[PDB]
């Protein structure tokens, strides 16, 4: 979907006109390959037949699982690509194998299959917004709170004597004055 | 007979920690005097019936109200 922007119609147009000026789109930093010898190297790569690496499998497998589950909770949702299939997994593997061909190496890299995943996901979310956010950076006391929450998952008590809490805080490195301040705040916050 | 006069001179403590936790819980959702008074009364009478049962005075050393009483009465 071609979002009508401004920097695109600037740069793209400028550079097409620059092609009219200089018939090479390659700018100062570029190594364009003539299609003949390009083809030569490409076929040479095609004559390799690399092998799938044993380590990445799990990761690959896990990727599939992820790419599966979300799909279900995305069936009727916005990005209606429905129920990614085992053929998607196989296509990911094939993409990784071809990238390894580009490496001219017989063992697929974890970076290789990771790049393949990047390709398959960049196909997605390219519809709208194309943005995300981050909130969990600060965490000067909220981190203590989350540690407490894990502890509550363990037992779930709002006790009046904190000895494992202070131990885990000291292990976390956070000081005891900030810890006591936060304890004040949350007791006042009624937890 | 289990009669009380404000034969042993007993004392009673109303542990303010249970009072604290009840106040905290009520102030959380509602913060109502009626609800708090009544839940305090409820835990009180629960402890009362337990103490009565433990000695069987019928109806004709030191006492307290543990946190567990108010825990039950509030839950």
């Amino acid at each position: 979907l071609d979002i009508p922007s401004r920097d695109d119609d600037e740069k793209l147009a400028e550079h097409v006109t620059y092609v009219h000026m200089h018939n090479k789109q390659p700018d100062l930093d570029f190594t364009p390959v003539e299609p003949s010898k390009m083809r030569e190297y490409i076929a040479y790569a095609k004559t390799k037949r690399p092998v799938m690496s044993e380590a990445v499998n799990d990761y690959v497998v896990q990727a599939y699982i992820r790419l599966r589950q979300d799909s279900k909770r995305e069936m009727d949702s916005k990005f209606s690509f429905g129920q990614a299939t085992p053929r998607t997994l196989l296509g990911i593997i094939r993409l990784s194998q071809a990238l390894a061909k580009l490496r001219l190496a017989d063992m697929v890299d974890i970076d290789d299959v990771e790049e393949a995943l990047r390709l398959v996901r960049v196909s997605k979310e390219s519809l709208y917004q194309e943005t995300n956010k981050s909130k969990e950076d600060e965490s000067p006391t909220t981190k203590i709170f989350t540690i407490i929450k894990k502890m509550l998952q363990e037992t779930g008590k709002n006790t009046l004597s904190y000895e494992n809490i202070v131990k885990t805080v000291r292990l976390r490195g956070f000081t005891m004055l900030q810890l006591s301040n936060c304890i004040q705040e949350y007791s006042y916050l009624n937890v | 007979t289990g009669n009380a006069i404000l034969v042993r001179k007993v004392r009673l403590r109303m542990s303010a920690d249970a009072i604290e936790i009840a106040s905290r819980k009520v102030a959380s959702v509602s913060g109502d005097a009626r609800r708090a008074l009544k839940v305090c009364k409820r835990a009180a009478e629960i402890a009362e019936k337990h103490y009565m049962a433990k000695h069987g005075y019928g109806y004709d050393g030191v006492q307290t109200v543990h946190i567990t009483h108010v825990m039950k009465a509030l839950n």
